[PDB]
């Protein structure tokens, strides 16, 4: 029983990046899945939700408008579609199983920016 | 940025001793739910719930851990303090807009 | 709103 | 069988 | 005012057909599967027939299989028994029941099959 | 006969502490961790006091525990008061579906 994130990496301001969640060990079409990021040294913050059988999805007024979230219960995948990617937006993004958040992933690495600091 | 939930940034205590993690949140956050959670996060690891819905507890979790709740402020104590209990602490709420997460509790075990 | 929100993280509970 | 059981007693739920 | 509230019971031929009928309120009725419980005189508790939240999945015990029809409609919040071919054995009192907890009852209806006096 | 087992009635003074045992098979209690119990009072409708072996829902009285080992379930009501006196039904689960014990008649003596 366990998650899986990929999909993570390096991207300029503007671009787009799509993440990916593999569970196993259970069955995925019953529970409602998250998409959770974390900042460089910040707290964890809710991005977005979507249903057992993926007909009703939430946002955060953070993202939503440019991220799109989406699963496919048939190969037990989690997506997540990220456009207009911002220097903000950096952070590692884990996925979380049901309202609970009683299982995540180890996160997957999501960096934007152009050499600045 | 300012976090949603405020938690204390870092409390250091000796083995065996008891610890308290304080969470603040607002009228409409830890006040108007009883839907505060708390996880343990080890530095590269997947977050751990510890605790959900106030005050319970999920079946491998050690009864060191419990939960309490008074007004607008969530509590998580870790009793028998030990080397394993440092690590990172964030408490969750529901809200109308959405999952809200404290800042990080860093525990530091001596 | 709220409604949605809450159909949003529903899961499907059973024995 | 018990695999219309499970599907049988199945529930909602959410927040 | 969050309860369940059967009614329909009443005093049945063997053979005959009876239709009980179970208000819920104060709740989702949507989002909860839905169970009938009976009890008859002084004797325990047996499961009768269960159906889901969305009503597309049933369930009956061996003992009512056949006979019995468990139905909801979601929209005027109302669980449903259809009895069919009543026998003296199926003389209990009715029961709904919410969820796999069997977490709310309602007061229950009676329902009583004989011929005659008894 | 139930197919659940439990003793017929259970007495007790007040203040002290009764188990009801509650034997199934293999295929029910001992195949599965979904053991409840109801609390019926005559002419009144069932209430759950424990589900799923040892949980306890919010609005009941902690003075009621629930165990489970092997093919038998208990319920244990500590605190022994008058308004205890009741009947007492475990519930499991099965292949078939979830099935009940006879019920026990706890008295209270006063």
């Amino acid at each position: 029983v366990q998650l899986q994130e990929s999909g993570g990496g390096l991207v300029q301001p503007g671009g787009s990046l799509r993440l990916s969640c593999a569970a196993s060990g259970f069955t995925f079409s019953s529970y409602s899945m998250s998409w959770v990021r974390q900042a460089p040294g910040k707290g964890l913050e809710w991005v977005a939700v979507i249903s057992y059988d993926g007909s009703n999805k939430y946002y955060a007024d953070s993202v939503k408008g440019r991220f799109t979230i989406s699963r496919d219960n048939s190969k037990n995948t989690l997506y997540l579609q990220m456009n207009s990617l911002r220097a903000e937006d950096t952070a590692v993004y884990y996925c979380a199983r049901d309202r609970y958040f009683d299982l995540w992933g180890r996160g997957t690495l999501v960096t934007v920016s152009s050499g600045g600091g | 940025s300012q976090s949603a939930l405020t938690q204390p940034a870092s409390v250091s205590g000796s083995p065996g001793q008891s610890i308290t993690i304080s969470c603040t949140g607002t009228s409409s956050d830890i006040g108007a739910y009883n839907y505060v959670s708390w996880y343990q996060q080890y530095p590269g690891k997947a977050p751990k719930l510890l605790i959900y819905d106030v005050s319970n507890r999920p079946s491998g979790i050690s009864n060191r851990f419990s939960g309490s709740k008074s007004g607008d402020t969530a509590s998580l104590t870790i009793s028998g303090l030990q080397a394993e209990d440092e690590a990172d602490y964030y408490c969750s709420s529901f809200a109308n807009s959405g999952p809200l997460f404290g800042g990080g509790t860093k525990v530091t075990v001596l | 709103t709220l409604e949605k929100l809450m159909k949003a993280f529903e899961s499907l509970k059973s024995f």
